[PDB]
C-alpha cells in the first residue's frame, strides 16, 4: 500500500525527480 | 529582496492557521540506503485537491532538515523553473541551507522551514512533519 510510493520518494530524495 | 513567489498556490494551503495535530498520523517514515549507510526520512504526501497530483514533504530524521524545494513545488504547482531558481537563490542568501552530497535539492534547518511555511501558507503541514515520529 504505502510501498507504492517508496520508489518515487527515494528518487526524489536522491535525484530530485 | 530578489524575490517574487508564484501566483497560483496549491488550494491545499488556503488556511495557514489550522491545527497540525490531526495530520501527524498521516506521516510515514522511510529508510534510504546511501553509499555511506542508511538514513531515515519522514515523509508526508500532499495531494493537491484540484489537480489530484501528489507531492512529498520530506524531512531528515537525524537533524530535521527539510527540503525547501519540495515545499516550493507542492505550494506552487504551476511555477516556472526560473521562479523556482529565483526563490532557491533567495533561500541561499537569506536562510541557512544545509550542504549534503547525498540528497538532491535545497534543504534547510527546521526553523528556516517554518519561516518558509509562513510564506507558503504551509505551517500546519511543516509542523505536523516536524512533530511526526521517526519510529
Amino acid at each position: 500500500g504505502p510501498l507504492s510510493d517508496n520508489e518515487e520518494f527515494e528518487n526524489v530524495v536522491k535525484n530530485g525527480h | 529582496k530578489s524575490r517574487s513567489l508564484p501566483a497560483e498556490r496549491n488550494p491545499l494551503y488556503k488556511d495557514d492557521t489550522l491545527d497540525h495535530t490531526p495530520l501527524i498520523p498521516k506521516c510515514r517514515a522511510q529508510v534510504i540506503e546511501f553509499p555511506d549507510g542508511p538514513a531515515t526520512f519522514v515523509r508526508l504526501k500532499c495531494t493537491n485537491p484540484e489537480s489530484k497530483v501528489p507531492h512529498f514533504l520530506m524531512r531528515m530524521a537525524k537533524d530535521s532538515s527539510i527540503s525547501a524545494t519540495s515545499m516550493f513545488r507542492s505550494a506552487f504547482p504551476k511555477a516556472t523553473q526560473e521562479e523556482e531558481d529565483l526563490e532557491m537563490r533567495w533561500i541561499r542568501d537569506n536562510l541557512n541551507p544545509i550542504e549534503d552530497k547525498r540528497v538532491a535539492g535545497l534543504w534547510v534547518p527546521p526553523a528556516d522551514a517554518l519561516a518558509l511555511a509562513k510564506d507558503y501558507s504551509m505551517t500546519p503541514f511543516i509542523n505536523a512533519l516536524l512533530e511526526a515520529s521517526s519510529t
